[PDB]
């Protein structure tokens, strides 16, 4: 399972607050959490906790 | 050695309670908590004298 | 800060940044438009130092100007901890421990507790009350590997007291097995595994 | 031959290790099932993010509105009893002609009940857009948020 | 660790005077308090007991107190149990309803309140058999004259002599030395061999 | 995994739930309403919080199978959350948490000592 | 029940045991006057668990001799040692060296080995071909 | 707390002050609980007497 | 102890009843500890008059039977194995081989 | 150690319950008020005991379930408990338990080996 975050068109990660406006989007570009991005501030402990917020049952 | 006053000092004893999670640390004095941001000037300047002259 | 013609400038000075040593010198003052600036300043941010200081300046001369901060503050944050004393969380009883009542309940009248969380009646009512009970107060208590107890059974009571109650035994009596038994099957069958290889080569 | 020796103790070893382990897991698997099955959640802890535990199938609104003038809230309209406002508009009803009026709730309780019940019941009424203007409804909804 | 108290003489008529004082016990309007600064422990098994009890009454304060002592000194030798009264100010001859000279000498607190202020307190070394705690106690009463002579009856309950639990066991540290000696000796015996 | 987790956790856990259970029966002698339901704010957010009848220990209204419905606030001054958490305290309150022994036997941490959270002392001394 | 209906229910029946010391004789109110002891701390009819009372009547029996003494400690820090602070003022008697045993549920851990040594150990095995 | 390591009080004349702290390049002085600026006509005898003449930082207090 | 008086408003009271309000005894039990450092292996209790009712059952109990279940149901350190194993062990390294 | 000296409690409990039963039989001689219900004083409580006419140890008014029945006393004369101990010697005094085995067997203590406790006070002073 890979994880990906919503960017916009300058790669800035999109807020929570436009959440509704991204899942009826179908061409939302994404950043992939596989590859380090040092520009974004906080990227390592974003995409960390994604892939804890995984396993909530398990 | 505690200044409850410009040029008033006096010794107490404390007891500190830091939580780096975020960035706060809790100073019980006299039984009173007192909560210092680590992430604002005039508490640290406030908070620094009583770290520093502790014994 | 003597004379009133760094009023105007602090106003809006000391709004941005209130805890300022300056802005509290200003305040220190204790002019009409700093209390007043300080009033509006800690009705939104009265659970900050800054406003417990300016708390023990206005006080007791110009109460007036904490007082209503901390209503407007205590009927925002109606869910703060620190305004069920001046604001009780009851719908029917908020004014329950106004004035003299404040010392019904202990922990409005307590030393820990900061005074800007009670109005400046319930502060000089907070002395002048009696308090005919038995308490046990301890400042600190480091345990490393201790039991501390701190029990006060205080009002003339039955002398006798019952024994404490042990709990109750949820472990179950299974059937175990001997404890060498293990042991045996364990040597038995490395010794046979052993004499079989033996005699099969 | 002292190689000989070490294997065939390291391999003993290994085989005893084996069987001890097979008659222990033989007399106490009951017990260990009954162990796990009462310290079920003691495997992984639901604070795996190093935050508390949070239901995603159960779903809130306040966990992504980020900006205060947007949440749906319940304001005192004075004289009119109670309304449920935000920087959109008032919560409005069909009128006579569908049109949108304000719709008024006797009590707090009840304009929380119909504000945040889980029925999707939003009819924006704006008071300051060009098709429904009203100058004190407008002047109220500003001041009151 | 759940251990017993080690019963002393001292502990015993602290104890007696306490069971007669709550036996008798009035109410009263007096405060009584105990206010200590700060409470040091740091050796095992010392066990610390403080309790505020406070009889407005020292009459039979001091009535109870000896009392308490008379039955406590009832199995000692008498010529032990005589010098130690004499040492103390009380006279078993005279009934315990009487005014003695530990009394008459310790009225000199009466003016002062009934509060024990210590500004700081340390807890000495506690020697106990296993399975017991050397347990002191911190009594407060209704007067400063029957604290007087709760606290010299108890200083000179401690003078007696008590056998001492004398520790055998050795102090630890991690003997890494023996095994590599035993190492050495090992390929010296197996050079030998060889 | 359940037995490195139980020799960590469990008896650290039951000793700190006995001492708050003492704690909340100290607190509430005198007070009747205690038991009921107030929407408390923990600074970013509310939580409905009441005192438990039987054990004497905080306990929250609980958001599904996790840990208590935390009402996250956009300011400090957000009358939609306070008014959310009274919605729940009406409608949502069959299913509540409590801090310690529950809480570790139904999310494998206990609260005691984790910051920030409404069960630590560092939150509610602060 | 709400303390008006304790009232009309009580003046309804005044020789009821149940309720004899809320509505008592004057004599033994004046009787507990002259004493300089209120007559609810004593009066039996109050000590009886199910007689009805109003707020006033709880409120007042809850301060029946209640004493005033406060223990205040400072800085204590004891290792390996049992603190007992008392502060009793009453006839009841702490039970001193009363050894509280609870019911120790204790969990049995077993000698499980972590099973990841299960491949290790078949390599152990292996390495007696080293041996053919 | 990291960026508060380096900081050590060392008092100028008879106001006490605040060095080390790299954000804030202007000599900050050193305020009181009530948040007064600390002025002491002995702030070198009680330096000297707290941890001696030589100047201590928060890193070496807090590694006692 | 009036309920008239217990929810009524400070300001419309006469003075000799504030005074009053001002001059009743209040029952107070807390017993509080500021600070606390416990750690695993340490505990505190707490308790003030019927604050600690609970605890105590009216029925008697049996504590030499809870000593008893305490160590029927707990670890059994195996001497007696041990010691014959190692018997065997030391008989089998100097005899044996 | 504390399982070997658990273990032994009960041979202990035998040896001591066996002494005093011999020690019972060499004192109940000529004394035949000692083998009836007396309200013995131990200072701060009264308690109706007697010696049994089989096992000649100390048996004394049980209360309930629990150990022998202690009237408190408020002062060192104290009328109304000698009252209420003759009221329970000749009204309630079907219910009795006895030092020794039947203690051990009921309370789970032997009554011996404790101190303060009516037992070893009863051999003591007789």
């Amino acid at each position: 399972i890979k994880a990906k975050v919503a960017v916009d068109n300058k790669n800035v990660p999109i807020p929570c607050s436009k959440i509704n406006e991204v899942n009826n989007n179908k061409d939302v570009d994404t950043l992939y959490c596989d590859k380090d991005r040092d520009d974004i501030p906080g990227f390592a402990r974003s995409c960390y906790r994604a892939y804890s917020d995984l396993f909530f049952t398990t | 050695a505690i200044f409850t006053d410009a040029s008033t000092v006096a010794s107490a004893q404390i007891h500190l309670y830091y939580n780096s999670n975020i960035g706060k640390i809790i100073m019980s004095l006299n039984g009173k908590k007192h909560t210092f941001n680590l992430y604002d000037d005039n508490d640290i300047r406030t908070l620094l004298p009583i770290l520093l002259l502790s014994k | 800060y003597k004379t009133e013609h760094c009023d105007d400038f602090m106003t809006g000075f000391c709004r941005n940044d209130p805890g300022n040593p300056n802005c509290l010198e200003w305040l220190r003052a204790k002019r009409k438009p700093a209390m007043s600036t300080y009033s509006d300043i800690c009705s939104k941010h009265m659970d900050a130092r800054y406003c417990s200081e300016f708390i023990r300046i206005i006080r007791p001369d110009y109460f007036t100007f904490g007082d209503t901060a901390l209503y407007v503050f205590c009927n925002d944050h109606k869910g703060n901890r620190n305004c069920w004393c001046a604001n009780y969380p009851k719908s029917n009883s908020g004014d329950k421990y106004l004035g003299p009542r404040v010392c019904w309940l202990h922990e409005c009248t307590d030393e820990s507790r900061d005074r800007k969380w009670l109005y400046y009646n319930q502060d000089v009512q907070r002395t002048r009350c009696k308090y005919v009970g038995c308490t046990i107060n301890v400042n600190s208590l480091a345990l490393k590997n201790s039991q501390a107890e701190l029990t006060s059974n205080c009002t003339r009571t039955t002398s006798a007291v019952g024994d404490v109650h042990p709990g109750e035994p949820v472990v179950k009596d299974k059937i175990k097995l001997p404890t060498w038994l293990g042991a045996a099957i364990t040597l038995v069958v490395i010794s046979v595994i052993f004499y079989f290889i033996s005699i099969y080569s | 031959n002292s190689l000989s020796i070490f294997f065939i103790v390291v391999a003993t070893a290994a085989v005893c290790l084996l069987f001890i382990q097979g008659y222990s897991i033989y007399e106490n698997y009951g017990n260990i099932k009954e162990f796990n099955a009462t310290h079920a959640a003691f495997e992984y802890s639901k604070s795996i993010g190093g935050t508390p535990a949070l239901d995603r199938r159960v779903q809130d609104v306040n966990d992504t509105i980020s900006d205060v003038k947007q949440k749906w809230r319940c304001v005192v309209y004075p004289g009119n009893g109670f309304v449920s406002a935000s920087i959109f508009g008032f919560q409005a009803e069909v009128g006579p002609n569908n049109t949108r009026s304000i719709r008024k709730f006797n009590t707090m309780q009840q304009c929380i009940d119909f504000t945040f019940s889980d029925v999707i019941n939003i009819n924006i009424y704006n008071p300051c857009v060009v098709p429904n203007i009203n100058n004190a409804e407008c002047q109220f909804l500003k001041s009151v948020l | 660790a759940e251990t017993k108290e080690f019963k002393t003489l001292y502990n015993l008529f602290i104890d007696s005077y306490l069971q007669k004082l709550a036996q008798h016990s009035i109410p009263t309007n007096v405060t009584c308090a105990i206010h200590i600064g700060e409470v040091i422990g740091q050796f095992k098994n010392c066990a610390l007991r403080i309790t505020n009890k406070c009889m407005s009454n020292s009459r039979l304060s001091f009535t109870l107190m000896v009392e308490s002592f008379i039955e406590v000194i009832s199995l000692l030798p008498e010529k032990d149990r005589r010098r130690i009264a004499e040492e103390i100010g009380i006279d078993l001859d005279d009934v315990p309803s009487a005014v003695s000279k530990l009394e008459k000498n310790c009225n000199a607190y009466a003016e002062v309140n009934n509060i024990i202020d210590i500004q700081k307190l340390d807890i000495g070394e506690c020697s106990a058999p296993p399975g017991q705690h050397m347990l002191l106690q911190i009594v407060n009463t209704g007067s400063a004259e029957a604290n007087c002579g709760l606290q010299t009856i108890v200083k000179s309950l401690n003078k007696i002599y008590v056998p001492p639990i004398i520790e055998n066991r050795l102090p630890y540290y991690d003997p890494w030395f023996l095994v590599g000696v035993a190492i050495i000796l090992v390929i010296f015996t197996v050079a030998i061999c060889s | 995994r359940i037995k490195n987790t139980v020799n960590d956790w469990k008896s650290l856990t039951d000793s700190k739930t006995k001492l708050e259970s003492d704690r909340g029966r100290l607190l509430a002698a005198g007070k009747d309403d205690i038991f009921e339901f107030k929407c408390v704010d923990f600074g970013a957010y509310f939580i409905a919080m009441r005192l438990d009848k039987k054990t004497y220990l905080p306990q929250a209204i609980r958001r599904g199978t996790g840990d208590a419905w935390m009402v996250k606030k956009a300011a400090k001054v957000d009358p939609s959350a306070q008014q959310f958490c009274q919605y729940l305290i009406k409608h949502k309150s069959n299913n509540v948490i409590t801090c310690g022994n529950e809480m570790l036997n139904e999310l494998g941490y206990s609260g005691y000592f984790m910051s920030p959270h409404w069960c630590s002392d560092f939150s509610n001394m602060e | 029940m709400t303390d008006e209906q304790i009232y009309a229910f009580c003046d309804a029946n005044k020789d009821d045991i149940r309720c004899k010391c809320i509505y008592p004789d004057k004599s033994i109110v004046r009787i507990g006057i002259d004493t300089r002891l209120p007559y609810y701390c004593w009066y039996e009819p109050c000590k009886r668990s199910d007689a009805l009372l109003p707020a006033s009547l709880k409120k007042n029996i809850t301060k029946c001799n209640v004493s005033d003494c406060t223990i205040s400690l400072g800085n204590v820090s004891i290792t390996d040692s049992k603190l007992d602070v008392n502060n009793v003022c009453d006839s009841k008697r702490v039970a001193t060296e009363n050894i509280a045993v609870r019911y120790l549920n204790q969990e049995i851990r077993y000698p499980i080995i972590d099973i990841k040594w299960l491949p290790i150990g078949l390599l152990a095995l292996a390495i007696l071909i080293l041996a053919f | 707390i990291d960026r508060l390591r380096r900081a050590n009080l060392a008092c100028e004349d008879d106001k006490l002050m605040i060095y080390g702290l790299p954000w804030m390049t202007t000599q900050t002085s050193a305020l009181s609980i009530n948040s007064k600026p600390i002025v002491y006509k002995d702030c070198a005898k009680l330096l000297r007497s707290i941890n001696g003449s030589q100047p201590v930082s928060l890193n070496d207090v807090l590694r006692r | 102890w009036d309920p008239e008086c217990s929810n009524a408003n400070v300001n419309f009271l006469l003075t000799r009843n504030y005074n009053n309000l001002g001059l009743c005894n209040i029952v107070r039990c807390n017993t509080s500890v500021n600070n606390l450092q416990m750690d695993k292996t340490s505990s505190l209790r707490l308790s003030c008059g019927l604050s600690n009712s609970d605890r105590f059952s009216t029925v008697p109990v049996n504590r030499a039977k809870v000593v008893q279940h305490n160590i029927k149901h707990s670890f059994d350190l195996k001497l007696h194995l041990i010691s014959l194993l190692s018997l065997l062990v030391i008989w089998i390294l100097i005899v044996a081989i």
